[PDB]
């Protein structure tokens, strides 16, 4: 029954030229698609599915386009129904129906397309080939937030792991429409789904500026306080991707204050993302360095390093953020003293101990060099044991140059630079001399890198004001390279080289 | 999550 006559007869009536006959059949086909017994017999007839697909495109009766689209939506709830729609050219037809002025037809099309993208393989290639990405981006102007949540998930399925789909979304004005969704609506499922689309569009370097200049950084920061954990997480991931390519963007004030307060979260992954974003945003941006220090960023970052312990995924961006804040802005002296006043020097020196790796050690040394600029930190850094390790790391980096993505010359330049600034204190120079560092500093004068020559002669100039020290430097044969460095074009090298030669007599 | 899109599909159409 049915398959023997009713469906062949209904297929024959569904493609009749009499529009009234087509509309009468389409209503019966829609009713048969609402029960498992008859609905199975529809998807097992590719002749019927073809008639439903063609009628949906060509008809001008709204009730018929609603019945045919509503039919196709009913077959899309299971496996063999999705395959029958796929093989009957249903995907290019459903893409065409996305431009329908009828809401019932538009909703039936986007839900059937979403079911196909979720469970039918080969549907991603078919939706892209039929121009589905363009039609979906243009539909982001609609106001139905339930419809917007489905439309954005289709874009996420199409764009994930596909450069063509990402480029089409960006070329059609995608970022502006997505940022406006985060900026306007409060529906959690729409905001969450849209953030997953902005996350995929932010993993490439050349695709990030579109989201940034449209105000995406501020729009994503709006929902960092929302109770949805998956929404906050996707916002923090997208902000961390966009952050390194948006260190010049104006108006990051309100976002920085929220990121500082997220450092007090109980979610360790939230603190990790917030520390990484603050590290990128504070890089070479004196305004971002200012606002972070004005909201208590030093205490929150020092507290974050303590909480992390040996978790280098948290200490490294937090130490890097502290290195940025302690240099090159009005409140640099304030940040340097604040690290001491909030008990950061012990854990900062402790991070030079094992089991820290080289990327964390490199960032920790640069921060100590910045903290050594403050004279009130000379004694506490000495009493915490910073000098013996700064020398021991310097010796290790000299053996592998005379790793883990860290050039061992940056360790040599950084460690000697901290000792060069620490040597401004009289008691520090006694400790630096007592570890047989003068022979090592003399051999650094032969280094081909100017910044290493400048800091080696700098720490030798500071140690040379001790009379017995100037002779040990002369005894190690430093007069020959120093006289060479006198003719250096770098004024910093020639200045310190003349200073040592002058103090050796 | 899980079958959370089907509940949304149902309320829309
Ligand atoms: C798991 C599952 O099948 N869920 C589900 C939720 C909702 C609906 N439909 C409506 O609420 C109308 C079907 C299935």
């Amino acid at each position: 029954e049915l398959a023997t006559r009713a469906i062949p007869e209904l297929t024959k009536l569904l493609n009749d030229e009499d529009q009234v006959v087509v509309n009468k059949a389409a209503v019966m086909v829609h009713q048969l698609s609402k029960k498992e017994a008859s609905r199975h017999a529809i998807m097992r007839s590719p002749q019927m599915v073809s008639a439903i697909v063609r009628t949906m495109q060509n008809t001008n009766d709204v009730e018929t386009a609603r019945c045919t689209a509503g039919t196709l939506h009913n077959l899309s709830h299971h496996r063999e129904g999705l395959l029958a729609i796929f093989k009957s050219g249903g995907i290019p037809a459903l893409v065409k129906m996305l431009g329908s002025p009828v809401d019932s037809v538009l909703f039936y099309a986007i839900t059937t397309l979403h079911n196909l993208l979720l469970h039918q393989e080969g549907a991603k290639m078919a939706v892209r080939l039929a121009g589905g990405l363009q039609k979906m981006v243009a539909l982001l102007n609609k106001t139905n937030v339930k419809f917007l949540a489905i439309t954005t998930d289709c874009l996420q399925i199409l764009a994930y792991g596909n450069q063509e789909s990402k480029l089409i979304i960006l070329a059609s004005g995608g970022p502006q429409a997505l940022v406006n969704i985060m900026r306007t609506y409060t529906y959690e499922k729409l905001l969450w789904t849209t953030s997953r689309v902005l996350k995929v569009l932010s993993v490439c370097s050349s695709n990030k500026p579109a989201i940034v200049e449209a105000g995406g950084m501020q729009a994503l920061g709006l929902h960092l306080t929302d109770p949805s954990q998956r929404l906050v997480q996707n916002c923090l991931w997208t902000l961390r991707n966009l952050s390194d390519a948006a260190t010049k963007q104006e108006g990051m004030e309100g976002l920085l204050g929220t990121l500082v307060q997220l450092l007090g979260s109980d979610d360790i992954n939230v603190v990790t993302c917030a520390a990484g974003i603050l590290s990128n945003l504070t890089c070479n941006n004196y305004k971002n360095k200012m606002m972070v220090c004005q909201v208590g960023g030093i205490e929150a970052l020092v507290r974050t390093v303590l909480r992390a312990g040996d978790r280098e995924d948290i200490t490294e961006p937090a130490i890097c953020a502290l290195r940025h804040l302690t240099s090159r802005h009005q409140e640099a002296e304030m940040a340097q003293n604040a690290v001491r006043l909030h008990y950061g020097l012990p854990v900062v020196v402790k991070l030079l101990h094992p089991p820290s790796h080289w990327p964390l050690i490199k960032a920790t040394v640069g921060l100590i060099r910045n903290l050594a600029l403050c004279p009130a930190n000379h004694a506490p850094l000495r009493e915490q044991g910073a000098i013996p390790r700064l020398v021991q790391l310097l010796v290790r980096a000299h053996q592998d140059t005379q790793v883990e993505g860290v050039r061992m010359e940056e360790i040599v330049e950084g460690c000697t630079g901290a000792l060069h600034i620490l040597a401004r204190d009289v008691h520090n120079r006694i400790v630096i001399r007592g570890l047989n560092t003068i022979p090592l500093f003399v051999q650094l004068l032969y280094s081909p890198i100017e910044n290493i020559q400048r800091v080696a002669a700098g720490v030798l100039c500071e140690l040379a004001q001790d009379k017995e020290a100037a002779e040990a430097i002369e005894a190690e044969g430093a007069t020959a390279p120093l006289t060479e460095l006198l003719h250096s074009r770098n004024e910093g090298v020639a200045t310190y080289a003349a200073a040592v030669l002058f103090r050796m007599s | 999550h899980r079958c959370e899109w089907a509940a949304l599909h149902c309320e829309l159409v």
